[PDB]
């Protein structure tokens, strides 16, 4: 278990002096000699000398005799190496090794070869005071994929003394990584570069941040190597929203006719708001029924508009009795960007009711040559215009139909037409179609008229 | 003095092959005081052979050193995976302690062309006054590769520095990263910035480039 | 022509003195007394006194009876005003005014009002001295960019843009007197933000009194050197509505189709409105405007009518109406044309009264018209070659396949129906063969 | 002695409208020696009426003067575009020459909101030792406005000067320009600068601003 342990790395300046230790064990310390060999960057190993623990006898290399001091301490089992007047060139790893076993058949010094070494101790000798690493991105540009991938990395330039550790994505990214060995600059600062190849596609999708470390200056840095944006302050200025209105504006809407007449549905009065600047998006509504306020309202979330405006809406599901009686509703809205509180009122269209006459009309003979025919429903004589027209057959609702809007007639009442389109076959198969009309001036607010091919078939 | 010249510079073979290291000295070494050492990055050098031909304790009989007079050898019957390292020779004793320059036993693998990527100076860095133009050469083999810069087709020199990685543990390839460094003044007085790469795997010099501020 | 011309502007220092001249013309100089009136900035006109060229007589204002001297040279048809011991308060425009004619039935001095005035000579009194202006531009951030002419003396200062090239939008502001005794004026000019980087703007400031002349570029700031679809403004003023021709007019040779441009909310303040029409870009001058109409809500309604050629309209020519009013920042433009899209010929179907309706005194004859495009169409009812009266047609309505349909309802006494009379539903649409089709309807 | 008071201070009418100017006197003018003058900025004053009711030569029959004792009136039956200007009454003759303060007949148009802008002090000026921030209100009506500077959220005062142009011949609108004067010393003491404008065509007082600094 013959082992040799040396001191730790050290960093001196041009003129200082270093003293490295060398402690052994596993063998008789004063029964062997200790050599001292260094190896500077790019240089061959250099033997400096040797000292003998048993009698302190030491031989020096012509190149270090005048500057080295081999001093042993048998009590501690440690050999010391001391170099002084250290200049730059003296930078290197200084090892200490023990001679080999003095065999029987060998002559004096035949065993003086480096038998067991130590891990050496690095010694940097320069006039560069500690500094912090620089983190610059080696980002990929939009080059040609052709038949390959992309590469990006980090540059750790101008620091002292080394080392430095680099990782990508807090130890998540390892494969493909290549941290290059430091390079001492004419400035006396080490340079470094860590790179990684990754699929070209992932560029815009994956996040790559290299973690840089440099303990000597207790510095840490994490930079996101992001692909250089191909945009040079691409022209198109900040703060793109308008402002030439007496604040936002309000518009109110009444419930749908059928809803007010038929029970299956509940009345809904909508209050919409637009032109709600982004500087003041907060909106508040208030509801007054004939003056008497109520909070049973519900406000749907806000949405964004094309030209930088919002669409806030408050739907106050009102009641049949209220609406039909002529109850007056009011939606008051106030916004900070608005000078005055905008409030609007809504209520059922009043007027002397007139009972609608419903008439179904079969297809014209000429249209019978087509594959689809028109079943017509005429509704006339009604007032007010609020009405609902629906079509059904065999207990089910037809789909394909369109009703004209109410049209003012010669006498002040309204009339309209609803057109149901159905395949000629259904008409000829004798199916019975019926037009349902829902209006306030109808008994039970409901009436029906049927239509079907003359008896025949 | 005694000068030891090792050969070959780099010895690349596949596991199982026979390795022979040469170490010639300017003087004859009749003392037979020749020794061989193995060295691995970060670890402590290890004695392999001593006295010309004597395995050190713990050395597989795979190793064996012979020679005399002016020429000495070291051979591995069959190369193992853990053998790939640096091998030096030296003459020792009687105040004659000198080493060889070392021979590198590397991993032999198929020829591989380098993937060359180039990166222009970072926007931020330009704030200081220095420009760092990097040029990568990814996972190539063998090691020998030439890198030339051309700023406006002007073969630069003496302003760049290289760096290389240890043979890749997995695919036995290397990667080099040259660095062009100028003043923000020079960088903004030229347009074409290329990095010419010549390799044993590239039929013709590959040139990756860009121009002063152009995405 | 009575001419009262006075001398150039003066610039004196406190305690100094000034003497203004006034040369009379077009009348017998010595037949009218000449008054001297001044007006200090922000002050009322001050009468200083008068002199009678006839006899050399003079009258003074108690306020100026000590330091003013009225002299006159009969031969030189000129009067002079000499004010000494000038203070700061003496800075004003000094006027020279002549009395009116005197007639036998005037009482002495009934004509001593100021009949004819001079343009007035401005006299500035201060301690400061001639200084050059400091041109400091007002770069952009429509956007307006201008210049700033600071600390100068004495007035005036001439500022121009692009050497008199740019006029519209330029606002050279009146100067202000800084307590330092120097003036500071600022001229601006709102310019289309679209030329912030394509145009070169420089003011040409000149200060003859000091022989200064500095031109300065007014270019944007270095923060950046892509139009989606910006939205128009609304200063709440006039509003234009361009209407298409009556469909019937576009299909009959005996009718004359016209596109109508209506401008509403035309202020009583500025009722004048200018109309500019364009057919596919080319301007036309056949339009005709109608007399304005007073709206119940105190505004005006102005209508311009442009007749069009049947074929021009049916072939899809665009009609642009350009409205201009003093209250309008920029004139409003509106364009219209017949709808685009495959023409589709209409189907015409007549439907008799529902059996149930036959119990009433009046029944409904129905004309279904469907499958047509564009929606422009004309429907009529006739009988015995004569046009019926009592019918209403619903507006066109969009059907499931993209075309339109509509119904027309004719009302007639159950009598006429029962008697077997024949009625016809006439339809005029561009996509019909010969643009016209009919469908009869009768009992049995 | 005699003091003449004109009312209203300003008459805002439309061509075709009826204009009535009032002139009150502290004394009764039995001499009936009252005159009315028209004055267009930059032009020589014109005599419109003399002897309280006699029209001056070349004056439109549209102008008529009346009154007696202590009250005198100038009236224009139907205003014409070139009738807009200052109008002054006056008592003359026998050491009694005094003028009224003036009534401004301005053209009335529909309210027009001002386009408020705010400029930063040109750098060249800052280094000089002074700083001027100008807030421009463009093409508005009526004449009266209210520009209140807000120095880094503060009710500034007594260091700014206004200046209004004459109603535009075309659009009939006024444009104001308030200049904020403060040394670079005080200029480089607060972060942001504001300028509030209270016009009639603005129910919500507008305040355009800029953050002191670069861009």
């Amino acid at each position: 278990q013959v082992q040799l342990v040396q001191s730790g790395a050290e960093v001196k300046k041009p003129g200082a002096s270093v003293k490295v230790s060398c402690q052994a064990s596993g063998y008789r310390f004063s029964n062997f000699v200790i050599h001292w060999v260094r190896q500077a960057p790019g240089q061959r190993f250099e033997w400096m000398g040797w000292i003998n623990p048993y009698n302190g006898n030491k031989e020096f290399s012509a190149k270090f005799q005048d500057r080295v001091t081999f001093t042993a301490d048998t009590s501690a089992n440690t050999a010391y190496m001391e170099l002084r007047s250290l200049r730059s060139a003296d930078t290197a790893v200084y090892y200490c090794a023990r001679v080999g076993p003095y065999s029987w058949d060998d002559s004096p010094q035949d065993n003086y070869y480096m038998d067991v070494w130590g891990k050496g101790t690095t010694v940097i000798v320069s006039s560069a005071s500690t500094k912090g690493p620089s983190v610059f991105p080696l980002a990929p540009s939009s080059k040609s994929t052709s038949g390959g991938t992309a590469a990006l990395g980090c540059l750790v330039k101008d620091y002292f003394p080394e080392p430095v550790t680099v990782s990508w994505n807090s130890g998540a990214l390892t494969s493909g990584v290549h941290t290059f060995p430091a390079v001492l600059q004419s400035s006396g600062l080490y340079s470094l570069s860590s790179v990684v190849t990754v699929p070209s596609s992932s560029l815009g999708t994956q996040t790559y941040i290299c973690n840089v470390n440099h303990k000597p200056s207790n510095t840490k840095v994490d930079k996101k190597a992001e692909p250089k944006s191909c945009d040079k302050t691409h022209t198109c200025p900040p703060c793109p929203a308008p402002e030439l209105l007496g604040g936002p504006s309000v518009f109110l809407f009444p419930p749908k006719p059928k809803d007010t007449l038929m029970i299956s549905r509940t009345p809904e009065v909508t209050c919409v708001v637009v032109d709600v600047s982004h500087e003041d998006p907060e909106v508040k509504f208030n509801w007054y029924v004939d003056g008497v306020e109520v909070h049973n309202a519900k406000t749907k979330p806000r949405e964004e508009q094309y030209n930088s405006t919002y669409r806030v809406v408050s739907v106050l599901t009102v009641l049949h009795q209220d609406w039909l009686n002529g109850k007056e509703y009011k939606c008051k809205v106030s916004n900070k960007a608005l000078p005055a509180p905008i409030e609007k009122t809504i209520s059922k269209a009043k007027g002397q009711p007139r009972e609608p006459q419903v008439y179904t009309l079969p297809p014209s003979r000429d249209e019978l040559t087509k594959n689809q025919v028109s079943l017509t429903c005429l509704v006339k004589g009604f007032y007010p215009s609020d009405i609902a027209v629906e079509w059904e057959s065999n207990g089910q609702p037809e789909n394909n139909y369109k009703t004209t809007p109410p049209v003012l007639d010669s006498d002040g009442s309204f009339f309209l037409y609803s057109k149901l389109t159905v395949d000629k076959s259904r008409w000829q198969q004798g199916n019975v179609f019926s037009c349902s009309v829902m209006h306030e001036a109808l008994h039970n607010h409901y009436t029906q008229k049927s239509l079907s091919l003359s008896p025949g078939k | 003095e005694i000068v030891l010249t090792q050969s070959p510079g780099t010895l690349s073979l596949s596991p199982g092959e026979r390795a022979t290291f040469s170490c010639r000295s300017s003087h004859s070494i009749r003392s037979r005081r020749v020794a061989w050492y193995q060295h691995k990055p970060g670890q402590a050098p290890r004695l392999v052979i001593h006295g010309v031909s004597n395995r050190a304790s713990g050395i597989s009989d795979r190793f064996s050193g012979s020679g005399s007079g002016t020429d000495f050898t070291l051979t591995i019957t069959r190369v193992e995976p853990e053998d790939f390292a640096l091998y030096y020779c030296q003459v020792y004793g009687a105040s004659s302690y000198t080493f060889g320059q070392g021979t590198k036993l590397e991993r032999k693998r198929t020829v591989a062309a380098p993937s060359v990527f180039i990166f222009p100076p970072s926007d931020e860095q330009l704030k200081s006054g220095t420009a760092s133009v990097v040029c990568l050469l990814n996972n190539f083999y063998p090691r020998e590769a030439k890198v030339q810069w051309k700023v406006d087709n002007a073969l630069q020199s003496g302003n760049s520095q290289e760096s290389v990685t240890e043979q890749d543990s997995k695919d036995s390839t290397y990667s080099l990263s040259s660095t062009l460094t100028l003043s923000k003044a020079d960088y903004e007085k030229h347009k074409v910035y290329a990095c010419e790469v010549t390799h044993q795997g590239l039929r013709s010099p590959v040139t990756k480039s860009f121009n002063r501020g152009e995405c």
